[PDB]
């Protein structure tokens, strides 16, 4: 486990029907396994990408990736820099944040995510959005809206079939509809980076979007399941995986992209999507705008 | 103190000279340049599409090491061009404490692709 980029929520825990409890994790100081001159977020995104390398991501010749919540207090975009490193050269990478920052993305959009519009579909959506103003361990823990409502809509409207997502959540920062949407992928988890394993943070990862239910997930229940897993399975901090970057870059799969009608999407092509040897979207000029 | 250095340079007629003066005054170099995890088996060239640090360098995200990006001011390049943003910069490890200053003070060899005086020829 220590050698892995992190730990994914086991099937056994996904399958429970737990009541929602408080998360008993806390995250002191200070990131004990981050190498001396490296940002936590560089380490975190590196392990996220390492984990994504283990899955059946579709990687088209002209891949499109959009990254929400890419800014930071530092005025720079560490996660974007890691994604740029990981993704194939020439990959279109657009990032965004409420607050101004400088980044290595091809385009950067400043503003609330709700102001971001695009008619084009995407192959991979990454979100590290998090509201700095929600209270830590308190009264109740209901499903959160805000940017989460936007993401659910964006996924449903703007994610290509076969595409994938990774969305940051925590004990308190989560949304029931997002969990439900996980049931519309070929596969999902549940991923905690080894470098931040003392935190209730995880990335909800949906691999190979199917645009229709594959399983019926209840969000309130699944988050309770997630919390129960975290509560009963301590994970020791580890940066082992950071010390071998030789196989880091996302594999150049040359994944077919096709525009297909609903009536053309049969069992054979669903199986390609699940495998994931196919992306279904148009290939029009990409226009992403922040207005207004 | 980062807020200050960035503003100090952003509101100078010659931001690069201002950064130099600021440093000579004992001011701290610009922080939060984004250091990448990498093999240290790269080509060692100055500015590359992916991290290319050799055993004597660190690789940083380019935009974070550019004074003009970081200060949110115009670049000195003829048109709207930054040679660092979107790319990675290899910085000698001995100079890794001040990547922005390094890129300001030095020049890339047009034949080697390596930093003049730090690996070129
Ligand atoms: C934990 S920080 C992300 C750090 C960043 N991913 C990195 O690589 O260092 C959370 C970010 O989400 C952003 N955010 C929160 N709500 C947002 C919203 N509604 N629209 C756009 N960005 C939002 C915040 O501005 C903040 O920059
Ligand atoms: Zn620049
Ligand atoms: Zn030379």
């Amino acid at each position: 486990q220590a050698w892995q980029p992190g730990v994914a929520m086991p099937n056994l825990y996904k399958m429970q029907r737990m009541l929602l409890e408080k998360c008993d994790l806390q995250n002191y100081g200070e990131n004990a396994v981050i190498p001396k001159g490296i940002m936590m977020n560089v380490a975190k995104y590196t392990q996220l990408c390492q984990y994504l390398n283990t899955l059946t991501l579709a990687v088209p010749y002209n891949m499109r990736v959009i990254h929400f919540g890419a800014g930071s207090d530092k005025g720079v975009a560490p996660g974007t820099a890691v994604l740029r490193q990981w993704l194939p050269t020439g990959t279109l990478l657009v990032d965004s944040d409420l607050n101004d920052f400088v980044s290595d993305a091809d385009s950067t959009l400043i503003g609330d995510c709700a102001t971001v519009h695009t008619a084009n579909k995407w192959d991979l959506i990454i979100s590290d959005m998090y509201d700095p103003r929600t209270k830590h361990v308190t009264k109740e823990n209901d499903s959160k809206e805000g940017f989460f409502t936007y993401l659910c809509g964006f996924i449903k409207q703007k994610l290509a079939l076969g595409g994938s997502i990774a969305v940051k959540i925590t004990e308190h920062s989560w949304n029931a509809d997002l969990y439900k949407l996980m049931g519309h992928f070929s596969w999902w988890t549940a991923f905690v980076t080894n470098v931040n394993a003392s935190s209730s943070e995880a990335f909800l990862i949906g691999a190979n979007y199917l645009g229709k239910p594959k399983e019926q997930i209840d969000g309130y229940t699944m988050h309770a399941n997630y919390i129960f897993w975290r509560n009963t399975n301590p994970i020791q901090l580890s940066s082992y995986s950071l010390f071998d970057m030789s196989k880091f870059p996302l594999k150049l799969r040359g994944t077919a992209v096709m525009s297909l009608k609903e009536n053309q999407i049969n069992d054979m092509i669903y199986s390609l999507l699940e495998k994931g040897r196919l992306i279904i979207r148009e290939n029009n000029r990409v226009v992403v705008s922040s207005d207004i | 103190h980062n807020s200050t250095v960035l503003s100090f340079c952003a509101f100078a007629v010659d931001p690069a000279k201002a950064y130099k003066d600021y440093l000579a005054s004992g001011g701290q170099p610009i922080t939060n340049c984004v250091k990448m995890l990498c093999t240290h088996t790269g080509t060692g060239q100055a500015i590359t599409v992916t991290p290319e640090a050799n055993m004597d360098q660190e690789s940083f995200g380019g935009a974070s090491c550019c004074l003009y990006c970081r200060c949110h001011i115009d670049h000195p390049n003829p048109k709207g061009f930054c040679d660092l943003k979107g790319k990675y910069v290899q910085i000698p490890t001995t100079c890794a404490n001040d990547p922005v200053g390094f890129t300001l003070r030095n020049t890339v060899c047009t034949v080697c692709g390596m930093w003049k005086g730090y690996g070129c020829s």
